């Protein structure tokens, strides 16, 4: 039953494929720790925002309109600034997710060629689907 | 109709006389004048203010604080002012941006979970009307800010009561597990003491017979359209109203050389004409421009006369 | 989101044969140990969000700050989903004996 | 500092001059005035209305329509007007609150299978701008209505191709569309001249307008004021000088704020406005500061 | 074979229950024909609305403000009318939702007491857990 | 839903197919799949999964029918996925059966 033993070890490495798929935090931890700095700087920007906001809440549009519009321009400036910045950080995170997902696609194909060389025909003609099915259906049950 | 405001004087049922209308209008001045006339009505009256500029001061040459106060030269006249009210009206900003029916109390309770600010704004607004009622004045005059609206506030906590009120019945099922698990005061005490008077005043405002709004405008298009928006939003919030005021309008004919004044008041006459037809159901007022830089209670008394009797040069 | 839930569910559907094959006297015990793997699943990462707040208003009427505020929700969720896992184990048993039924 | 429109007056590369700023303003009057001065500027000019009041007719006493025409008593002056300005931006108005993210093509691709909902309005506008090119006039001057903008719209369709760009009447309309959009974004070929009166409401309104412009990446340097009283040192009826104190407070407040831009004092003329002479004396006023 | 065919008949039952739980949109479609009647009437209203909107658009504010405001008021009135009808529609939808939810849960009680009549403790709690948990969790897969 | 739904019938037909059968068994199985597809006939109370290709499609031509044709094409490909692969998961199972049992 050594042939069945070897084929089930293959199927365990197939498990390994969606292990790769779920490796996303093991990589994204780096990027999260990296972004945290600008993230807290951005929170401090939000602070400044609220600061100048309540400051505005202390001024008079009817007379001190000049300073009012000045502050208002400053406010909208910093506001769109932080909004753009956080949107850009999210775009960076999505970039990382995409590229690492495709790198793990490459890991998938690497395991494919690994199994091929391992068993190294009708045998291949069958086993290819025999492993494709379980791999992709486990990937399916990952995310409905 | 009637181009004078004395209907407000005759109706002694009133207790709250709001005054609003954005733009560079002496709403503070005319409101002060209406106040002085209400005093001339021999009642127990009190003005409030919410603009940060405290124009009431310059109209009165006295300093004030968050506490009711006499005014020299008068006895029943009383002033007071609360910018903290516009400050605490910022706390419900998020509810202001939605103005829904259910999710108002829901966001209120979620923020209460966040940092307990629901009851904060609640008691904050409470203290004001609490003291107000406590002194038991005949009427109360507001000078709303030129940016926003605080009447509408009271439709918020009643929605919020839908939480607490319904919460109250779960109080029953709240009893056992606590007594089977082993400052609960703040919520119960403060809310059961505020929401009563909050309900009271909220009901009070809707009454067409004791709450009345006075918008004030200028004879020019943009301000006219603005106060029209105000009228519509007011009817939306289902509040009484009968009377608007204009300002800065002489239209004289003693002298020719005022050609600039001639055309200016021609334009303004055109615009107030456009106004009148649209506002037959409102007591229009024609409050002229005081031929002097506006200062002192003298001009207040002048406005008072002009508000009692219809002006004619 | 159902990663660990359905994962251990299918691992139960697998382990059906081993357990009703009676490896040893650890039969319902290895189920507990499968669940025990649940927290080491949280060991790398199980980031997620807590859902909306309605009855938390009643909680506030009862007090009991954030600690139990969150403990109650987490424990309710976990107890429910592990009851799920448990009689899903039992379902797998139902099918292990569907086998004997056809047998 | 810089007190007059000369920067608008002394420039060739300008082709698009806009106006705007809500309120009971003679924006049509100052529009036609600037137009006349560009005429004196020895160019090929074309005034375009959007206000359904057509006050260009009022100042010029002739009737017009979507046809660009000559102007009586003048040589290069050309007028035109379109209330379809309202239509090409009416549904695009709510679209301005329906297209503010990466889904700008969603509303135009959802019902596209049925009737291509948000495209044919842009197509009507495309015909508009086609004729606008037409006999290519050196300077087209606009007169915006008291609501909305025919400017940022032109920057909408330059998005619809994005998805299609990953590979009926578009391949010929959209080019000139992109052309004039680029024109609009340029601070050298086009500009805005908002116009305000000395009343706080209009002031705040124009403030919002300028912030919105700088947001939408247009430029501007010029704020004509209007209905300005001016009391001579002679006997002032105190009403004049009181209104003058008010306008002075507002103007002053405006000064420290819009320093980077020019300012155009422009007193209310002490008579009635029906005829050229008004626009003519305005045109005069738009070069030298007013002196009573 | 009926012996355990019953332990699977419990499945058959809960299958029917949940597919009916998804079927409830059928009676909701009857309510939708009701909504289609009142939608005809509200569509008449909408046509009026577009008409008066265009009318408005034909009018000058700076010189005929009267008509403009009178219109605007009429417009918002028609709008409150349509909003009231929308409220009525979603309210009767909540009504049908609640009554049909009660129908579902009371048929749950019905099948409960039925299977009880058919067996007449541990087996019962087993019954309940199988049906509720397993079928509701596959329902979560198909309808989270 | 019907993924594991028909998976259940596959779990049932395991012993059927490994049991003495004439010329071809899987055909029978494969026919029940079509029955499950008939389940989509009432069960259509859903909406389209958001796409970015309808733009290029309406750029291409004849959208009134081709988008629905393509959506049903992808549905049929999903049917291939589901049916074929749960069937062969069952097949792997009965292989484990005939090996170790
Ligand atoms: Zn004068």
């Amino acid at each position: 039953a050594a042939d069945h033993w070897a084929w089930l070890l293959v199927l365990s490495f197939v498990f390994g494929c969606n292990v790769l798929r779920i490796l996303l935090p093991s990589f994204s931890s780096f990027m999260s720790r990296v972004l945290q700095k600008d993230a807290e700087q951005e929170s401090q920007m939000r602070a400044e925002i609220q600061d100048m906001k309540q400051e505005l809440s202390t001024v008079n549009m009817m007379d001190e309109f000049a300073r009012y519009a000045r502050l208002e321009r400053k406010i909208n400036k910093m506001t769109d600034k932080l909004k753009t910045h956080v949107k850009a950080r999210t775009a960076q995170l999505a970039k990382i997710k995409w590229v690492i997902s495709v790198a793990f696609y490459v890991l998938q194909a690497a395991l494919m060629i690994s199994l091929i060389w391992k068993y190294y025909v009708a045998g291949g003609v069958g086993i290819t689907c025999w492993i494709l099915v379980c791999n992709k259906v486990v990937a399916i049950v990952l995310h409905p | 109709l009637e181009p004078t405001l004395s209907n407000i004087i005759e109706q002694r049922s009133l207790k709250w006389i709001f005054v609003g209308g954005k733009g560079g209008v002496g709403k503070t001045t005319c409101s002060c004048s209406l106040a002085v006339q209400l005093s001339k009505g021999r009642e127990s009256v009190l003005i409030i203010s919410t603009d940060p500029a405290h124009n009431i001061s310059d109209a009165f040459d006295q300093k004030f604080s968050k506490v009711p106060t006499k005014v020299k030269g008068y006895d029943n006249l009383f002033a007071m002012e609360i910018d903290p009210s516009l400050g605490v009206a910022e706390l419900p900003d998020e509810f202001f941006e939605e103005d829904n029916m259910l999710s108002m109390g829901k966001k209120m309770m979620q923020e209460a979970m966040s940092a307990f600010p629901g009851i904060d704004e609640a008691m904050s607004y409470a203290e004001v009307m609490r003291l107000v009622k406590g002194m038991n004045f005949s009427v109360v005059v507001f000078d709303t800010a030129p940016t926003g609206h605080t009447l509408r506030l009271l439709n918020f906590p009643t929605i919020v009561e839908r939480g607490l009120g319904r919460l109250m019945q779960i109080k029953n099922q709240i009893s056992p597990f606590i007594s089977q698990m082993c400052n609960a005061d703040q919520l119960a005490s403060k809310l059961e003491e505020t929401l009563p008077v909050i309900r009271s005043v909220s009901e009070q405002f809707k009454d067409p017979e004791q709450t009345t709004f006075i918008c004030v405008c200028i004879a020019e298009f943009l301000s006219l359209y603005e106060t029209e928006r105000l009228i519509q939003e007011l009817a939306k919030c289902k509040i009484d109203t009968h009377n608007i005021i204009v300002n800065q309008l002489v239209f004289p004919d003693p002298e020719k050389p005022c050609k600039m004044c001639e055309a200016r008041h021609k334009i303004q006459a055109k615009y107030l004409d456009q106004m009148e037809d649209l506002y037959e159901d409102f007591h229009i007022v024609k409050l002229p421009l005081l031929p002097h830089e506006v200062r002192g209670a003298d001009k207040v008394n002048t406005f008072s006369a002009l508000l009692l009797e219809p002006y004619k040069p | 989101r159902i990663f660990r839930l359905v994962g251990c569910a299918l691992l139960a559907l697998g382990v059906r044969a081993f357990v009703c094959k009676y490896l040893s006297i650890f039969a319902p015990f290895l189920t507990l140990q499968l669940a025990y793997m649940g927290l080491y699943k949280y060991f790398p990462k199980s980031e997620k969000k807590i859902k909306t707040t309605v009855l938390t208003a009643a909680l506030l009427l009862s007090g009991i700050p954030a600690e139990v505020i969150n403990r109650s929700m987490d424990t309710y969720s976990k107890m429910g989903e592990v009851f799920t896992d448990l009689c899903v184990y039992f379902f797998t048993f139902i099918f292990c004996h569907e086998l004997l039924d056809y047998w």
